[PDB]
């Protein structure tokens, strides 16, 4: 992985040694070049994962997440450089450094072969993320949002640290390849019930699981746009990726420990979808949309079927691009009217016709219009949960209906109707804003032509 | 608007003898 | 153990309680510190003398030397406490609650 | 060696450089009372260093290239604005007074550093010991709130305690009616707006509080307007003073060393002039503070530590 | 204080600590503590004000009491073994008295009350010695007597110290009282792992000293002793706010910083011995420490607090403080996690 | 093994860390970072100022780090030497098992239905 | 080399350097080169190693 | 209150630069920023990356598995053997308990 | 600009510069010869 780790680090010298007026051009261009080379990770085999060294390996699960992560860095740079224009030069370079360091921790997190190396990097992403939210957020509440984000995560992570170290003691290793062959079954006992909880609660909080999700709408509403992009696109998927790996050693206890969390997700997804119908804040609506989508991922990981794992892998990638696009779309409105109130600026399709096309495409992927990968992921999950229990189609069906209602409600309220009279600073969409939107939707729609590369190890 | 920063009311939360 | 140890250990405990249960005068507590050292001197001297631990016979003497350094240190602080407040009362030394 | 404990151990002790002529002298009086001229002549005759009264831009004179800085780098405090509109809503009156005290506190530290390190006495025009008379005049005329006075006293009580008062306090007693005529002759249009009641308040503080206090610990000389017109007679009085009172008798190398470590460290001197007490008159918002601080570092020779600014010709940066 | 007298007194503080660490005889261990206590008191009183006088008095009464309990343990040990060798003790009553004696010397809870008050009452340079160097001698004794220490007693002290340190720091605005309660909280981790692996007690001790030295040096550099005074640092020296942020996140134990290393190695040793509940409880309770570290980072680095007009005068003067070793210490405080296997040097 | 010795004599029978050791390169990097922080806190040009000072930061870190890495390697060699010799001294506590294949060992099947 | 375009070699060099280091890791993991049951064979007349 | 700077007005990048792409205030930098985003983003990553992905060699051996299965079905049906046996492992190599 | 007071670091302190560079050189030579000495001792003790 050094062909990706090292050039990612070299982005830091590049940013700091760039001319004062070229920090965005240089960092954006060279982070796109790194994104290009990440496609070499798709040298995947039918039987064996791609194991580079004792430290790093890349299978079909981590490969698409790595490519999503490295694609997101250039997009985040494009999305931030407007609202950071008045920033002090050094504080602009420190902002970019926080994003580069986040990418560094992320690509190492997704390829760590040892679970305790995964834990440290998994935890290391907190610091740059927290600093972005609290230093470069705009509102007073960004400070409270930082604390909720920090302490929700740590409340779960610290038990996970104890469980992993206990697992290394008893099994002798935490290398994920070794665990595949040395895994022993988990037999019922209160001791194992809490080993199971410690291994899964840290990841449940990151997804987040319904009930434990309150940190997420706070963080999104306060984060800067680049922070919201990485939060929704990648950092949520650290929970999913971690769960997909650790469940290997939790069998067969996962048979009955899953029930309380499937119930929370199946019911929680209807509850958070319905919350979206009455949200007044556009960013908060998108945040609650992520909770509903990630509920499906939690259910799919817990029912442990080949179809559900394929569906979860596609959902994580599809959600990553769609939710990131939606936050970017809402941000472009915010940079004009400087409010997140959804009902404030209406009828924008009249004033920004092409940006209204992006709003349409983003909404269609969010409601999972076939054959988007949003629909492929969501459909595969629904097929597998139906076999788990037929009655789940009722809850899946209702969520699909409510998901369409709030997706098109967001489209209709902001883009259609009459424009707000007194709002007269809706300038024409910039090239930067249109290119940012297209760099989200075009790769998302292109992946429909070749969806096998985002279906994960069980394809 | 512009980014919020602590004002005097906020700063006085940390000027007392105790929190 | 021998019965002498009952009263020497008792004397140490009495002075320890006397030290931990303050009244007003700081001088009174410094006396309880000096008494605690006196019981330790006697208690150590008995053991060493009775066991014929010849080289340990100097140990009680060394104990007194650092007892005086403590008493001198205690009195030095008492002088400063007295100068500040005009009494050696320990209730005056309460500025550092806040 | 830069001064420090090592230099002191090796023999840099103040008692070696101090003589009978190493004296700190402060000339005080009302506005337009002839302080400057008398102070300059005393300094020239006795062989001392003359410090012109500390103004807004005193600190500028001791750092950088010595020129005044733009007024935003002093808070925009204006003496002219004080004379025109002494009740300005923007708190200019107290902001100026707080700034002036800090400038005097710094000048006093610089003066003490000169006296201790070379043994040459100095002459000052007013000082931190007498600056309060202007604060009393401002408060008695309603130009500042009582809260400003409370703040001023807090800053003074934790700063003036650290220093020794001047050896000699020269005072020129010019009565207010003569002062008003002197201002009218001077010709500064802003200064003509001074009310006589304000001038009387300056005199009441000087006679009421300052001189009675200084008498206990310094040699005080009071000269009428005409006596002050001949500095040679003033110098004669200074040359025959007893010097029998005050804290300077109690000083020793051990104490003057500790005093010298303070005054040479200017940030340590100015530590408590910015106590986190949020008065509207002196509190600055973060956005204003950040912008001005950034502009300050963009000034010539101000980005780096003195001697590391290549924009003004500093050399051997890579070896310094 | 004469500069030569200050150096002689400082070298005597170190000599007393050294004597404790090199002595094979309980009497010389006791002498080392007494010599150390004698020398430090004038450092506390160096500024001669009522708060320094109160601090030194409270310190003297606590340390002098601990020494009497320490010597009582030594004499009881002599009765029941007839020797003075510094090693395990041969009487459980002696072990308890010595263990309590060292707990009071360290300021562990519930013998902790003096630490916040004494630290607040003395300068920052003296506070640095109190919370760092003064831990060496008592810990070096615990390192040698642990095979005879009562496990319930030592783990009780460790648990209470972590709780009281974490809770105590939540209510503090004074920096010296924040460091004091942080020190109490960190003392608990060192003793919690002592029964299982003394090597991890040294690691925590060394890393705690580096981070604590870094913070005190940065507070001294700016002559800041309160939260609000420290909140002006962004307007004087922006770089120092970033070092404080990195150091404080490290003291909170956040990966990938160095301060995570001791919490990580202590949890490993405890789990190897089938201690699961205690490390879990300890890690969660350490979130209290992270909370009031995070408040300082907010008021110091991640926001910009109101400034004063006179602050502009300071822009024109450079930092003159010595700040000895601060560049090295801050890097060690933050960037040491990749070298964790180097802990075997302490074995 | 030697009392209060940083590097006992027997440690010389181990190969010394290479001067291109990746761990040593990191230590040298920490010295470089310390040099940069030194310039920054003192408000000097961070990259340019005092290259003699920056060189000594790198050199001192690498010098100390080399010896720490050598002792680190030595202590892990000692741990293994102790561990293997103890296993040899107590065969009956570390008996070699008879290794059954998976065709013989019965494992229960848990369907994922 | 230009005064405007030397910073543009950092990331490309980092990739090349990382690529080189990645291949050197494979030189430490040859314990089973031509020894696995699945792929073990005889060397060709000129071949020295099945993979490098 | 305090001495604070008022909230600055909104800058419309189009006022000074009607041809602004929204990247930078400097028109020359604004053009270059647009060029690198479009060339490296669309022309390279999206166009070449899409082409690279389309021609990936037998991603996860799905084609080989189909060719191999054809070989097995051809063989087994010719020789009369079952297309696929229920037993994955040869039952002679297994030793059941009891 | 041209400073009103001569900066304490206005000119290089050549005595320190010499000591600093001389120490870096000295330590580097000491480190290398030690490493070479250790390499030869290691080969000697292991029969290489
Ligand atoms: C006609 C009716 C209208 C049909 C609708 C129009 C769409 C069809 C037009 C295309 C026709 C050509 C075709 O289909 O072949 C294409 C083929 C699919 O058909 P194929 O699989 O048979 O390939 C054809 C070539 N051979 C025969 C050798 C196999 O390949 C692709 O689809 C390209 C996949 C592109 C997806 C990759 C995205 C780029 C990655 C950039 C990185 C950043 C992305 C973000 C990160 C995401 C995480 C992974
Ligand atoms: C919360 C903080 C405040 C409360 C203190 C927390 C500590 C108390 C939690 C008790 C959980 C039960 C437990 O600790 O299991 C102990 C068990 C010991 O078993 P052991 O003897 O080592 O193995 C042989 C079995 N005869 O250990 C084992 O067998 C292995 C267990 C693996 C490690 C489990 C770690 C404990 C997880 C508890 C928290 C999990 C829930 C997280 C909730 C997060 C919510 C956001
Ligand atoms: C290596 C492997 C192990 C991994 C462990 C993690 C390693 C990182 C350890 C970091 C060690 C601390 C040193 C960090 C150096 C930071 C440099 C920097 O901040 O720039 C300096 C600048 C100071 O300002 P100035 O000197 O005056 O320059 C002109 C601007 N006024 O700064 C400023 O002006 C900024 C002022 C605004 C404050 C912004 C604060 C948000 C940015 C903080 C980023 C650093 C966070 C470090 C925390 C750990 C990150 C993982
Ligand atoms: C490994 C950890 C290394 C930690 C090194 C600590 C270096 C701290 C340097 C402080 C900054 C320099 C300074 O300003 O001096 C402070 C103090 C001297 O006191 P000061 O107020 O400066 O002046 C005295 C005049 N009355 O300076 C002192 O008194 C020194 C006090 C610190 C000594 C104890 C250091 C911690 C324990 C180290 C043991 C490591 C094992
Ligand atoms: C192969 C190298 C890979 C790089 C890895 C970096 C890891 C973090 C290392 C931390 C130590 C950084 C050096 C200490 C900070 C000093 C720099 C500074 O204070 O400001 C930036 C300064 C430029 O501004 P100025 O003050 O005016 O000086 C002029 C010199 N051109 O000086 C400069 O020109 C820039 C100097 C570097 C700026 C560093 C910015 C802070 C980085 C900390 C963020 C956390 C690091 C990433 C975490 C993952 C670690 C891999
Ligand atoms: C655990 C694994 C990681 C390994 C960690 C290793 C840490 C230990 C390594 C030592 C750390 C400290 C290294 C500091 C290097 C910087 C020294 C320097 O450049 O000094 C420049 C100059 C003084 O140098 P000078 O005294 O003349 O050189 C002769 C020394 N006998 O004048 C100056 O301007 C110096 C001022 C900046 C330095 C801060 C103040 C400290 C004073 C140090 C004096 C010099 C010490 C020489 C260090 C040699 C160490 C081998
Ligand atoms: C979000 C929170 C989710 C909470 C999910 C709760 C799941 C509850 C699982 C309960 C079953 C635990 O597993 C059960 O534990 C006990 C441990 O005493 C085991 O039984 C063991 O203890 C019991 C005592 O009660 C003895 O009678 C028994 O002889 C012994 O073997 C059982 O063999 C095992 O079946
Ligand atoms: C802060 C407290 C202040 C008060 C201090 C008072 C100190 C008094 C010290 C007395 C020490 C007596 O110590 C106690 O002696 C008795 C002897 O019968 C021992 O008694 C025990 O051990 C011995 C043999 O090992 C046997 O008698 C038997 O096994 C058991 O009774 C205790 O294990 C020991 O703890
Ligand atoms: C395989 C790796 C490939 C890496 C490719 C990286 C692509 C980066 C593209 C940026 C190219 C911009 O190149 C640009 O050229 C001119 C002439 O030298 C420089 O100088 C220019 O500055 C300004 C622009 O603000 C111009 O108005 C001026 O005419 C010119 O002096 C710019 O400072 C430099 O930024
Ligand atoms: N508000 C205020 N004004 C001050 C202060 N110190 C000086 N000034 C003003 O600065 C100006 C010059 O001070 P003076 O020296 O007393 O007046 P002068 O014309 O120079 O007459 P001389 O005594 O001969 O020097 C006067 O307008 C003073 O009012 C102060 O502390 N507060
Ligand atoms: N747990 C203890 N109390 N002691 C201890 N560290 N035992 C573990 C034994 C050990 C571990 C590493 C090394 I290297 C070495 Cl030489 C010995
Ligand atoms: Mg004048």
């Amino acid at each position: 992985m050094l062909k990706y780790i090292i050039p990612t680090i070299m982005l830091m010298p590049l940013t700091w040694l760039s001319k004062n007026n070229m920090i965005w051009v240089n960092s954006t261009a060279h982070s796109l070049l790194i994104s290009f080379t990440s496609l070499l990770l798709m040298n995947q085999f039918g039987d064996n994962s791609l194991n580079f060294s004792l430290l790093f390996f890349s299978d079909s699960l981590s490969t698409p997440l790595l490519i999503l992560t490295m694609w997101l860095l250039p997009l985040m740079l494009m999305a931030s450089q407007h609202h950071l224009s008045k920033e002090n030069l050094t504080r602009k370079k420190l902002f970019i450094t926080m994003l580069i360091s986040l990418q560094l921790f992320l690509i190492m997190t997704f390829t760590a072969m040892e679970l305790i190396l995964f834990y440290i990097l998994f935890e290391a992403t907190l610091v740059p993320t927290l600093i972005i939210i609290t230093r470069w957020g705009n509102q007073t509440e960004r400070l409270n949002a930082g604390l909720y984000f920090l302490f929700y995560t740590l409340a779960g992570s610290l038990p996970l640290l104890v469980a992993l170290i206990y697992i290394q003691n008893t099994v002798g290793s935490l290398n994920f390849l070794m665990l595949q062959y040395w895994v022993q079954p988990v037999h019922n006992s209160w001791s194992n019930v809490f080993m199971w909880l410690a291994c899964m609660m840290a990841f449940m909080v990151k997804m987040p699981l319904y009930g434990l999700h309150l940190w997420l709408p706070k963080a999104h509403v306060e984060a800067p746009i680049a922070g919201s992009m990485v939060l929704a696109a990648v950092l949520l998927k650290l929970g999913g990726y971690g769960m997909l790996r650790i469940t290997l050693i939790l069998n067969p206890m996962t048979d009955f420990m899953a029930y309380p969390f499937i119930m929370l997700s199946l019911w929680g997804m209807i509850m958070t979808s319905s919350i979206c119908l009455r949200q007044t804040d556009l960013k908060s609506l998108i945040a609650y949309s992520s909770v509903s989508h990630m509920a499906l991922v939690i259910v799919a990981i817990l029912i442990q079927t080949p179809w559900s794992y394929m569906g979860a892998t596609a959902l994580m990638i599809a959600h990553g691009l769609t939710s990131s696009m939606l936050f970017c779309l809402a941000n472009s409105n915010y940079e004009r009217i400087h409010s997140r109130t959804m009902i404030l600026a209406r009828g924008l399709q009249t004033l920004l016709p092409l940006m209204a096309t992006w709003w349409l495409l983003a909404s269609l992927t969010n409601l999972a219009l076939p054959p988007t990968i949003n629909l492929i992921g969501e459909l595969f999950v629904v097929m597998s949960t139906f076999s788990w229990s037929n009655i789940t189609i009722i809850l899946m069906g209702v969520n699909m209906v409510i998901t369409a209602l709030y997706s098109l409600y967001m489209l209709i309220m902001t883009q259609r109707g009459k424009y707000t009279y007194h709002i007269n600073n809706i300038s024409p969409s910039f090239t930067r804003e249109n290119a940012l939107m297209s760099l989200h939707i075009l790769p998302l729609l292109l992946l429909t032509l070749n969806p096998k590369i985002i279906l994960g190890p069980l394809y | 608007a512009r980014q919020w920063q602590p004002d005097v009311e906020w700063a006085e939360q940390y000027g007392g003898a105790v929190m | 153990m021998s019965m002498v140890y009952m009263n020497i250990m008792m004397a140490f405990t009495v002075s320890l309680v006397g030290l931990l249960m303050y009244r007003s005068h700081l001088m009174s507590s410094l006396l309880c510190l000096e008494g605690m050292m006196l019981s330790l001197f006697v208690m150590a001297a008995l053991t060493i003398l009775n066991s014929h631990f010849t080289l340990a016979s100097m140990m009680p003497i060394i104990l007194l030397v650092f007892a005086a350094c403590e008493a001198a240190l205690g009195l030095s602080l008492l002088v400063m406490v007295s100068n500040t407040y005009g009494t050696d009362y320990v209730q005056n030394l309460n500025l550092l609650q806040c | 060696l830069q001064y420090g404990p090592l230099a002191y151990i090796l023999g840099e002790k103040a008692t070696k450089k101090m003589t009978e002529k190493s004296k700190l002298i402060t000339v005080d009086g009302n506005i337009c009372s002839g302080k400057s001229k008398l102070a300059k002549e005393i300094a020239e005759k006795l062989g001392l260093k003359h410090f012109p009264e500390a103004g807004i831009h005193y600190v500028d004179s001791t750092t950088g290239d010595g020129k005044p800085l733009p007024v935003q780098f002093s808070g925009n405090c204006s003496l002219e604005k004080f004379y025109d509109d002494p009740k300005s809503n923007d708190g200019n009156s107290y902001r100026l007074q707080a700034w002036l005290y800090a400038s005097r506190l710094l000048q006093y530290a610089d003066a003490l550093e000169h006296l201790l390190s070379t043994g040459q006495g100095v002459v000052l025009e007013r000082s931190i010991y007498s600056d309060f008379v202007f604060l009393e005049a401002m408060y008695r005329q309603g130009f500042i709130r009582k809260q400003c006075v409370d703040h001023y006293n807090q800053v003074k009580k934790v700063t003036i305690c650290e220093y020794l008062p001047p050896h000699v306090v020269v005072y020129v007693d010019v009565p207010v009616p003569e002062v008003q005529s002197r201002i009218q002759k001077k010709g500064n249009p802003h200064e003509m707006k001074i009310t006589s009641a304000y001038l009387q308040d300056i005199e009441n503080a000087y006679k009421g509080t300052f001189l009675p206090e200084m008498s206990e610990k310094c040699e005080v000389l009071q000269y009428s307007a005409w006596e002050a017109q001949d500095a040679e007679k003033v110098v004669e009085d200074i040359e025959y003073l007893k010097y029998d009172k005050g804290p300077w008798l109690d000083q020793n190398d051990r104490k003057l060393h500790k005093l010298r470590m303070l005054v040479q460290d200017k940030l340590e001197v100015l530590n408590y002039t910015s106590i986190p007490v949020f008065l509207p008159e002196v509190t600055v918002g973060a956005h204003q503070s950040d912008q001005v601080f950034q502009e300050f570092t963009e000034l010539p020779g101000r980005k780096y530590r003195a001697g590391y600014n290549e924009d003004v010709g500093d050399k051997w940066i890579w070896l310094k | 204080m004469n500069p030569i007298i200050f150096i002689i007194i400082l070298l005597t503080i170190m000599l007393g600590t050294i004597i404790v660490m090199i002595s094979s005889h309980w009497l010389l261990v006791w002498i080392g503590f007494e010599m150390n206590m004698l020398a430090i008191i004038p450092i506390m009183m160096k500024n001669h004000n009522p708060r320094a006088t109160e601090a030194s008095t409270k310190y003297f009464l606590t340390q002098s009491t601990a020494s009497m309990l320490l010597m009582m343990a030594v004499i009881i040990n002599l009765m029941f073994s007839g020797q003075w060798t510094v090693m395990k003790l041969f009487n459980p009553m002696a072990s308890m008295l010595m263990t309590m004696a060292l707990a009071m010397k360290l300021g562990m809870a519930p013998f902790h009350f003096w630490v916040p008050e004494v630290t607040q009452g003395i300068p920052l340079s003296s506070g640095l010695i109190l919370l760092t160097w003064q831990k060496l001698a008592p810990m070096s004794v615990l390192y040698q007597i642990f095979p005879s220490i009562n496990l319930n007693l030592i783990l009780t002290l460790s648990v209470l110290s972590i709780l009281i340190g974490g809770w105590g720091g939540l209510n503090q605005t004074q920096l010296r009282k924040i460091m004091a309660y942080s020190s109490i909280a960190h003392m608990g981790w060192m003793t919690a792992v002592l029964p299982y692996n003394p090597t991890m007690t040294l690691l925590n001790l060394i890393i705690y000293i580096i981070m604590t030295s870094t913070m005190f040096t940065m507070f001294m550099a700016n002559s800041t002793t309160t939260t609000l005074s420290l909140s002006h640092t962004w307007n004087k020296t922006p770089i120092m706010t970033v070092l404080i942020l990195a150091t404080l996140l490290s003291m909170g134990g956040l990966p990938p910083l160095s301060g995570f290393m001791p919490k990580w190695m202590i949890i490993q040793e405890m789990t190897k011995n089938n201690s699961i509940i205690l490390p879990t409880f300890m890690a969660i309770t350490a979130l209290l420490n992270l909370y009031f570290y995070m408040r300082l980072t907010y008021s110091t680095t991640l926001t910009m607090f109101p400034s004063t007009n006179n602050m502009k005068m300071k822009w024109q003067f450079p930092l003159m403080k010595k700040m000895t070793f601060l560049p090295t210490m801050v890097v060690l405080s933050t960037m040491m996690l990749p070298l964790t296997p180097m802990l075997s040097v302490l074995e | 093994r030697a009392t209060f010795q940083f590097l006992p004599d027997e440690a010389r029978s181990l190969p010394p860390p290479k001067l291109t050791d990746p761990r040593l390169a990191f230590v040298g990097f920490l010295g470089y970072c310390s040099g940069l922080i030194d310039n920054a806190i003192r408000r000097r040009p961070v990259l340019l100022a005092g290259l003699h000072r920056q060189l000594l930061y790198i050199t001192s870190f690498v010098f100390v780090g080399y010896y720490l890495l050598k002792r680190q390697d030595y202590m892990y060699a000692v741990r293994d030497h102790d561990m293997f010799s103890y296993i040899k001294s107590h065969p009956e506590d570390f008996p070699e098992k008879d290794k059954k294949t998976y065709g013989e060992v019965f494992e229960e099947f848990h369907p994922v239905r | 080399v230009v005064r405007d375009h030397w910073v543009h070699v950092l990331v490309p060099m980092g990739f090349v350097f990382g690529y080189y280091l990645d291949r050197k890791n494979d030189e430490k993991l040859t314990a089973f080169r031509n020894k696995s049951l699945l792929y073990k064979r005889e060397l060709k007349p000129n071949e020295e190693v099945t993979w490098k | 209150r305090w001495q604070e700077d008022p909230e600055p007005e909104d800058e419309n990048l189009y006022e000074k630069n009607p041809d602004s792409h929204g990247y930078d205030k400097d028109p020359a930098v604004d053009i270059w920023n647009m060029r690198v985003v479009f060339f490296f983003g669309f022309s390279i990553v999206l166009v070449l990356g899409s082409t690279f992905v389309a021609y990936l060699p037998d991603y996860r051996m799905q084609e080989w598995a189909r060719r191999e299965a054809e070989r097995l079905v051809k063989y087994r049906e010719a020789h009369g053997l079952p297309i696929m046996e229920s037993n994955c492992f040869d039952p002679s190599k297994i030793q059941l308990p009891e | 600009k041209f400073y009103i007071q001569e900066p304490p670091h206005g000119s290089p302190n050549w005595l320190k510069v010499g000591l600093t560079l001389g120490t870096s050189v000295f330590l580097w030579i000491y480190l290398i010869k030690q490493h070479n000495e250790d390499v030869l001792e290691y080969k000697r003790r292991n029969g290489l």
